[PDB]
């Protein structure tokens, strides 16, 4: 499956994510992942008031609320799902085309946790500790490795 | 690192760079003719270059170069690369086009910095696309003047000369590099040039580019690799003409941006 990763400063996550969603086709479904110190609040309302058709996942919030999200989500009426990594735990991602690490996860498990097409990770110096395994996975899935995450793993 | 600290003066270089250069400006014929801007929250237009502030480097490079008043084309297009605006500039080639995005381009590169993933094969900072050789070779020694004391060594390659040395002088350090579409697409193909980092991206002459046959070659540099997509690189048109084409061009690669005509 697809993996890219690409660099991208804190202060451009969100113009990228823009024309992440620009290209997607009929906007299939989307997972963005987004760290708790954000909230996926913060990314869900930015992408509304872009404009864009999409919902978030919570930990703590009614299982009414979850599954009305959950359900948009999965119909394709809101084919964009914002969700951090414990909000996201039990979800079944298998009807997910493209995954978008928002924000990368601390450490290379739980990213190998996260009909899936593509995987598309944010990465930048907050990063820096999962380099090398971020690196050793992509040399295992015959993927794409950038010149610079090789020189920055040094 | 501080990048907007002059690197030590060279003599040799002040007067290989300072002494026998064309600006490659009419300013006859481009003084007296008016510029006009339109778009959102368009910044206001400078009389001097002093009106923003390029910084220590630029400023001492604008004095070895003996440049004074702007033309109009630099009033109206410098605020705008200053602010971050993308451009979109139906301008002539001699209406002072180069300076108007070299100037702006470098100060930002000067006070921001490389960037992190530099600061950590080459990965240049700002991407120039030009027709031919002359207006590549125009323009790189124009960002070499301006480039003086700076660290941004600029390079620039072109087709119909050997790839071979082009190859060992960007392994040399390239920050910014000017080149005709063709060479770069070999370069990308041969592993010598990244765009992962390339925060400025310029055309000029876009309509000659198109009409040589080269969008293919500029949709797959800036279209189909990795290249930051816009509103995240800062990305400037310049075209004497405005074609259906050139629009198409504008409304694809740049975001949200101020349209500039000369007359």
């Amino acid at each position: 499956i697809t993996q890219k990763v690409v660099w991208v400063e804190e202060s451009d996550k969100r113009s990228f994510l823009l024309d992440l969603l620009n290209a997607t086709g009929k906007d299939s479904l989307t997972l963005v992942f987004v760290d708790p110190k954000k909230g996926a609040d913060s990314l869900e309302d930015f992408l509304y008031h872009e404009g864009y058709a999409c919902t978030s996942i919570h930990g703590d919030r009614s299982q009414r609320d979850r599954e009305e999200a959950l359900h948009q989500f999965r119909s394709g009426k809101s084919p964009i799902l914002v969700a951090t990594a414990v909000a996201a735990r039990g979800l079944d991602i298998s009807n997910v085309k493209h995954v978008i690490n928002f924000d990368l996860p601390s450490d290379i498990e739980e990213y190998v946790h996260r009909n899936l097409g593509l995987a598309t990770s944010f990465f930048n110096e907050r990063n820096i500790n999962i380099t090398k395994d971020l690196l050793d996975l992509l040399v295992e899935a015959k993927q794409e490795v950038p010149s610079w995450l090789e020189n920055m793993a040094y | 690192d501080d990048w907007s600290k002059p690197l030590p003066p060279s003599e040799r270089l002040e007067q290989e760079l300072f002494s026998g250069g064309n600006t490659g400006i009419n300013f006859e014929k481009y003084d007296d003719i008016p510029v006009e801007a339109t778009g959102n929250n368009c910044p206001p237009h400078i009389e001097s270059f002093s009106d923003v502030e390029m910084g220590e480097i630029i400023m001492g490079n604008i004095e070895l170069t003996r440049y004074t008043r702007p033309t109009p084309v630099q009033k109206h297009a410098i605020p705008i690369i200053k602010e971050k605006r993308d451009l979109m500039a139906c301008a002539q080639t001699g209406s002072g086009k180069t300076a108007a995005f070299l100037l702006p381009i470098l100060s930002q590169i000067y006070s921001d910095g490389p960037g992190e993933a530099l600061r950590a094969k080459q990965y240049p900072i700002s991407l120039v696309l030009a027709p031919t050789r002359e207006l590549a070779v125009q323009i790189y020694e124009e960002a070499r003047k301006f480039s003086y004391r700076s660290r941004v060594r600029p390079c620039v390659v072109y087709g119909g000369a050997d790839i071979g040395q082009q190859i060992r002088d960007l392994e040399r350090g390239c920050h910014l590099l000017v080149a005709t579409p063709g060479r770069l697409v070999d370069m990308m193909e041969r592993g010598k040039i990244g765009l992962d980092f390339c925060k400025y991206l310029v055309l000029d002459e876009a309509d000659r580019m198109l009409d040589m046959g080269f969008e293919p070659q500029i949709r797959r540099i800036v279209e189909q690799d990795t290249m930051p997509p816009k509103g995240v690189r800062h990305t400037m048109m310049f075209s004497a003409t405005f074609p259906k084409e050139i629009q198409m061009l504008a409304r694809d690669f740049l975001d949200e941006y101020i349209f500039l005509a000369v007359g």
